[PDB]
């Protein structure tokens, strides 16, 4: 019952707005038509049959110039087409404004396939719409999730090979049409850590690599970002002396070497 | 507490010259330098001496060209509405009178007095910046603008509607309307030479002239972040905001390719990109707003980074002035008024039922296109001619009264409409 | 509740850009006994970001959609809605959102042979289907996918050719027992190996060009052969580092495999190190620049080699294959681009490549698989090194004459420098003058060595260049240029 | 053209099918959109050999 006077309030404003502004655009003809005519060479008849034409092309995924084709004013019928998108993007806008406290009310649940269970459903016009978005983000920017599977209800399967020992945060965008400034975005999932698994992607970053005399060298180093599980040990090569350093450490300093010549390390990550 | 009281070195290296210039003896990591030659490249490398004399090593050497000599004036606009111009440095902070709203963009001028600028809500207005009591067409601010442009030679003021997908060209002396067939568009700027517009999209980038054969597609992709228009040099770059990179291209009018493509999480506001003319340099204001980045098309590697001023901490818009005044509207781009004593049903044999006029002519002979309307009572007829010619199909043969509506066009304006009421002639065979 | 299941498929065939589709298969909503088969409107839009791709309306009992010319390295978004026709009731609706990214991506089909037929297992539907019904058995299957061709060894030991819409015909006959068997996918060349009774016992590698198939029975050339007291097995082409990788068993120890091989070109003898001995070798990824075998050692553990490093390479697939036992991996283990094939226990289990899971367990007949093929990506060359070259050039070298006979030689043909590997099919024909004389159909890799010549006196030779592709597509001949030969 | 009329006679009926009146200083010249027949691919192309 509510939709019913969304589609009232929107054909309201529009047949409203397409009595306002029949004076105020020059036509390319030079129409000039006065207040009491109904005749179709007016701005009100076409505007008028651009509030009739925006609902059936909604839910019929047309565009409002292919909905507002006359034979006539061809190529384009710029009332019709302008009082079509008008009120589209009414309609979706009193949507957004409709939902908006459910979409940031409503928060998503992480359960393990990985799977999103929000407490929604899709539109009445869902392909009228731009899909909908997953979004990730690391928790130690929003990103779009590339690879899931979501029913109408929501509970989604995410495909997305993720990188293992990462804390990751889940919303939902939900755009509304073709407007991109239209977008709702729902509150973050509560953080959810990837089993690990594998080989480390990331290699340690030094800090700072000097020698601290002719007879030693220093390293100072932090662990990299996507450590892919328990960090156990690092591995420093100098060229050789290779060494093996635990987790707690991130200082170590070689000695034994040869005065004044130049050398290369090799840190690794275990 | 460790103390690093050391002495820096700063060499200036002339590559017109061939000469190493150097000073000694400044104590902090800030140093402002005077006195340079203009239109002239540098290579700078920086060492520094400690309290025994023993320097450092040196740098790369940078890549850094000089802003060409004039009175070079940037504008400023802060988010709170303020007014500030300074000169390249960020320095000679002058204080502008106007006061524009919150959130501001960029203003576009058409004479030395009217402005026209989108705040951030979506919302045009206008501003007299001399008298402030008149010069506005438009009574109240319009919602849903996405930029805003003008062209000086046909005297329109062009903004893309989102609430219609469409352009709205406007006479800024009368506030007269027109909607224009471009669809979807978010910037615009117009070419005054021949009349085309230039517009992008979200997705795509491309052309509407007179003639639907001058529509010219130059690109299609994340999203344009904003373009401007080379009409000198007769090229068009573009910012592409993606995701996580920033980067700008470059078509002709008429290769493609990428000159710096900026990774990271700072991204450009959009209807911020500006071409700079003395150095053929390319601006942006950062969305944060302390920051606007410079490239120059000689050097794509080197991104100049400018600061901005204290006084207007967050700023949304910032263009370079030019230092000519904007030029008056062209009375050779006006269609003249066709004749209504010259418009003449003169009929031929067989079923040639033509009306004729006087052909409308411009100051600069332009090339001028007619829109005809007809009225056989409730019977409508729209014809889009290129000669004074408009051959009438269905006659109703009953000796009507024919309501006749020329107006004529170029690819800058549009005439005042003639309206003329001829009695039809009588026609006997129908076949 | 069942959902949408999408695919993304690369099918490339030669002399054709390789298209990217996507599979979408959905099964029907359950429905009561008392109403029959609904027809279900499925309303598919695609869309690439904010613009949309392609737009489909289907009426169909359960979905199955092709949705064309996809992209790589993009993300599609798929929007399905499914309505009962009749009322406009709605059934249901998907949101299926795919990376593309097709070397990592396949429908889960393999290729089984028994001792019956030969037919294709969609472990998805898991629908059986039947290729080739074959009057003797199968022991050996490899294929083109490209063209559909099925290249098989029987139990009567013959080598047949299948394209669909035809019958099976045989395009050799072999007269030993065959070890193993191979193709050369963009060559057309299908290579196998025979084993030697003599007491020291070899393998000996044939092969038969598929371009010189006209209809009748053809012949196999020796090229290689085998050091004495070794053998061979599981033969595997790889056209774009222009190998034939096989394992290399010695007579008496079938435990101490060792990956031996040939370069394709010269013929020049080529060595890969495992730091363990093998058992049996399987193909992998049959992609440029990044190809890759899937070896047993002999401790019933898989690796997942690497043919340019030389070394074993650590995957999350490594250790739950392990886990199946040696009589699994070392049974039958197939891969194509997306799944990675075994069969355990009466059961065929696909393993992702890409999620690096098991996905598919498919549940089978005691006698159904007896051989596993998957549709493994062949990548073919662009359209200028598949076809005739467009400079002719100096391609014959005048060798050193005795004054009876000069020994031509007839070398093999890229296309540009852009084109690293031989045009297929190339068929020289050739005459004789004197500076005709003769008149041969000879191909290239071989030497016409020229008997009856005059001493000192000067020959000349002429020739046109055709190959494979040429013919087919009617392109126009090559002339070459013809040179002159000096005899002493 | 002739007294301010273009007059077009059809080749294959070999009669006269449209006559055009026109103002006086229409035409001056006139053109027309002859077939004009192009070589096929391998002739207007670069050569195989
Ligand atoms: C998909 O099918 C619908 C419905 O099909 C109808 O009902 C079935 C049970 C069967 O009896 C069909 O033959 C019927 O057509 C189609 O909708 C019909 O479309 C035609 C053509 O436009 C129209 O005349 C009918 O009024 C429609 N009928 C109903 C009940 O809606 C629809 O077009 C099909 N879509 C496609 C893409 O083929
Ligand atoms: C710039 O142009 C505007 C019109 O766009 C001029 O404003 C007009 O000014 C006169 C004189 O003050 C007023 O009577 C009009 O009402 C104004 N027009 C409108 C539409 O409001 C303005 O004067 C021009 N400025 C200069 C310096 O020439
Ligand atoms: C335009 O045409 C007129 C009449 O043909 C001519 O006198 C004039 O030189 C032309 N050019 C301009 C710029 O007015
Ligand atoms: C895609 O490729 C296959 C195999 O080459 C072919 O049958 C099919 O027609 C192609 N489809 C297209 C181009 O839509
Ligand atoms: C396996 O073969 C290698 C290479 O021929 C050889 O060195 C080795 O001795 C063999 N091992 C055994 C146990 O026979
Ligand atoms: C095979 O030989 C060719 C030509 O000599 C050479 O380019 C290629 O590298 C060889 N292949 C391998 C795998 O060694
Ligand atoms: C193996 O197959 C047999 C077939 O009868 C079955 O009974 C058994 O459960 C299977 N084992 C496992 C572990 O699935
Ligand atoms: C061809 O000449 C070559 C020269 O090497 C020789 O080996 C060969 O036996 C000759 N073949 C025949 C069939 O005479
Ligand atoms: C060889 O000569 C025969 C006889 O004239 C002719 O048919 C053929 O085309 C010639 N081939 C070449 C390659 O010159
Ligand atoms: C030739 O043209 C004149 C133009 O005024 C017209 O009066 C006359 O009838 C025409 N003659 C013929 C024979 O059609």
């Amino acid at each position: 019952v509510d939709e019913r006077m969304v589609l009232e309030r929107v054909t309201r404003d529009c047949v409203q707005r397409c009595i306002v502004e029949e004076d105020l655009f020059l036509d390319e003809f030079g129409i000039q038509c006065e207040k009491a005519d109904n005749g179709e060479k007016c701005y009100k008849t076409r505007c008028t049959k651009g509030c009739a034409q925006w609902y059936r092309a909604l839910k019929e995924l047309e565009s409002c110039q292919e909905a507002c084709l006359s034979l006539q004013f061809y190529p384009y019928d710029m009332p019709c087409i302008g009082a079509c998108e008008m009120a589209q993007r009414d309609y979706w806008h009193l949507q957004r404004l409709a939902i908006s406290h459910l979409v940031e009310r409503t928060q998503p649940q992480l359960e393990r396939p990985l799977t999103i269970r929000w407490a929604m459903h899709f539109p009445e016009h869902y392909l009228a719409s731009r899909p909908f978005n997953i979004q990730y983000q690391f928790v130690d920017a929003w990103f779009n999730l590339a690879d899931y599977d979501c029913d109408e209800y929501y509970v989604c399967e995410i495909l997305e090979a993720l990188i293992p020992y990462t804390q990751y945060r889940f919303r939902f965008e939900l755009p509304f049409g073709e407007n991109r400034d239209e977008v709702l975005y729902s509150p973050a999932t509560p953080a959810y850590q990837t089993p690990p698994e594998g080989a480390p992607i990331s290699a340690p970053v030094i800090e700072h690599l000097m020698g601290l005399d002719d007879s030693h060298l220093a390293v100072h180093w932090h662990p990299g970002r996507f450590t892919n599980g328990p960090i156990e040990g690092y591995r420093l090569r100098l060229s050789t002396s290779e060494q093996l350093v635990p987790a707690g450490r991130g200082s170590y300093i070689f000695s034994q070497l040869q005065a004044g010549t130049n050398y290369t390390l090799a840190l690794s990550m275990i | 507490d460790a103390a690093r009281s050391w002495s820096y070195e700063l060499e200036v290296l002339d590559v017109a010259s061939q000469s190493a210039f150097s000073i000694r003896n400044i104590r902090g990591p800030i140093f402002g330098l005077q006195r340079l030659q203009p239109d002239n490249l540098y290579q700078l490398r920086v060492r520094a001496i400690n309290v025994d004399g023993e320097p450092g090593e040196w740098t790369e050497p940078l890549a850094a060209r000089t802003w060409p000599l004039g009175p070079h004036r940037l504008r400023w606009a802060s988010r709170q509405g303020s007014v500030i111009h300074t000169n390249e440095l960020g320095e000679g902070l002058e204080v502008q009178q106007e006061q524009l709203e919150r959130l501001p963009g960029p203003m576009t001028m058409v004479n030395e007095s009217v402005g026209y600028y989108v705040t951030g809500d979506g919302l045009l207005h206008c501003i007299n910046l001399v008298h402030s009591q008149w010069g506005c067409p438009i009574s109240e601010p319009l919602q849903h603008v996405g930029s805003v442009t003008y062209d000086w030679r046909g005297g329109r003021v062009y903004w893309t509607d989102l609430a219609r997908n469409c352009v709205v060209r406007m006479d800024p002396w009368s506030g007269s309307r027109e909607l224009l067939p471009v669809f979807e568009a978010n910037f615009l700027a117009l070419d005054p030479r021949q009349g085309h517009l230039y517009y992008a999209t979200s997705s795509q980038l491309s052309r509407h002239g007179s003639t639907p054969d001058e529509a010219v597609t130059y690109y299609r992709v994340g999203s344009i972040a904003s373009f401007v228009l080379d009409t000198q040099q007769d090229q068009l770059f573009w910012l592409v905001k993606g995701s996580g990179a920033l980067r700008l291209y470059r078509a002709p009018l008429t290769s493609l390719q990428m000159i710096q493509q900026i990774k990271g999480v700072f991204q450009a506001v959009p209807d911020s990109l500006q071409l700079l003319r003395p150095l053929g340099a390319l601006l942006w204001l950062e969305r944060s707003g302390r920051r606007a980045r410079l490239v120059r098309l000689a050097a794509p590697l080197d991104v100049m980074e400018l600061p901005t001023p204290d006084q207007a901490s967050p700023a949304s818009a910032l263009q370079l002035l030019d230092p000519q005044p904007l030029p008056p509207r062209d009375e050779g781009v006006i269609p003249m008024t066709v004749l209504p004593d010259s418009v003449r049903l003169d009929d031929g044999h067989w079923d040639d039922f033509h009306v004729r006029w006087q052909p409308s002519t411009s100051g600069g002979n332009h090339s001028v296109s007619y829109r005809l309307l007809l009225e056989f009572g409730q019977r409508l007829q729209t014809l889009d001619l290129s000669t004074p010619f408009a051959r009438l199909t269905q006659l109703p043969q009953a000796q009507l009264q024919l309501k006749i509506s020329i107006t004529p066009r170029t690819a800058w304006r549009s005439g005042d409409t003639t309206r003329v009421q001829l009695t039809t002639p009588p026609v006997a065979p129908s076949q | 509740p069942r959902r949408l299941r999408v695919f993304v498929e690369r099918l490339a065939t030669a002399l054709q850009e390789a298209n990217v589709s996507a599979v979408l298969r959905w099964d029907a909503p359950e429905q009561g006994q008392e109403a029959p088969m609904q027809a279900l409107e499925y309303h598919i839009s695609c869309w690439v970001g904010s613009e949309l791709h392609e737009e489909l309306r289907l009426n169909q009992s359960a979905l199955e959609a092709r949705v064309e010319h996809l992209q790589p390295d993009q993300t599609y978004h798929f929007q399905v809605e499914a309505r009962v026709a009749a009322t406009g009731a709605a059934a249901g609706a998907a949101s299926h959102a795919l990376h593309v990214a097709p070397e990592v991506q396949a429908v889960p089909r393999v290729l089984y042979a028994n001792a019956e037929f030969i037919g294709e297992l969609d472990l998805d539907t898991r629908n059986r289907r039947r290729l080739v019904h074959t009057a003797s058995p199968v022991e050996h299957l490899v294929g083109i996918e490209g063209e559909q061709r099925l290249l098989w060894v029987n139990e009567h030991v013959e080598l047949l050719t299948h394209v669909p819409g035809s019958a099976p015909a045989k395009l050799a006959r072999m007269r030993a027992e065959v070890l193993a068997l191979a193709v050369d996918w963009i060559q057309r060349i299908v290579y196998w190996a025979e084993l030697d009774a003599t007491a020291p016992q070899a393998a000996i590698i044939y092969r038969l060009d598929l371009c010189n198939f006209e209809g009748k029975i053809l012949q196999g050339e020796r090229v290689w052969s085998t050091p004495r007291g070794r053998l061979l097995k599981d033969l595997v082409a790889l056209p774009q580092a222009q190998s034939l990788i096989w394992l290399e068993y010695e007579q008496g120890s079938p435990r101490n495999g060792s990956l031996r091989g040939r370069n394709l070109t010269d013929g020049s003898e080529l060595e890969w190190a495992t730091v363990q001995p093998l058992i049996r070798l399987h193909a992998g990824s049959l992609e440029p620049g990044s190809e890759t075998l899937n070896l047993v050692d002999n401790q019933g553990k898989l690796c997942v080699y690497d043919v340019a490093r030389q070394l074993c390479t650590a995957s999350a697939l490594r250790a739950q294959l392990n886990l199946l036992g040696e009589d699994s991996i070392a049974g039958q283990l197939a891969q194509d681009s997306g799944y990675l094939y075994a069969v355990k226990n009466w059961s065929i289990r696909a393993y992702g490549r890409r999620r690096q899971q098991l996905e598919y367990t498919v549940e089978l007949e005691p006698e159904e698989v007896r051989l596993l093929q998957a549709h493994n990506y062949q990548a073919y060359p662009p359209k200028n090194c598949l076809l005739l070259p467009s400079s002719g050039g100096s391609l014959l070298k005048a060798t050193d004459c005795e004054e009876q006979r000069c020994l031509l030689n007839l070398p093999m043909i890229t296309a540009s420098e852009d084109c690293p590997l031989p045009i297929p099919g190339v068929r020289y024909q050739l005459n004789l003058t004197l500076a005709p004389l003769g008149q041969w159909l000879l191909g290239a890799g071989e030497s016409l060595n020229l008997t009856d010549l005059l001493p000192f006196t000067r020959y000349r030779v002429s020739g046109i260049l055709s190959s494979f592709y040429q013919k087919k597509l009617a392109l126009p001949t090559l002339v070459l240029a013809p040179l002159e030969l000096l005899t002493a």
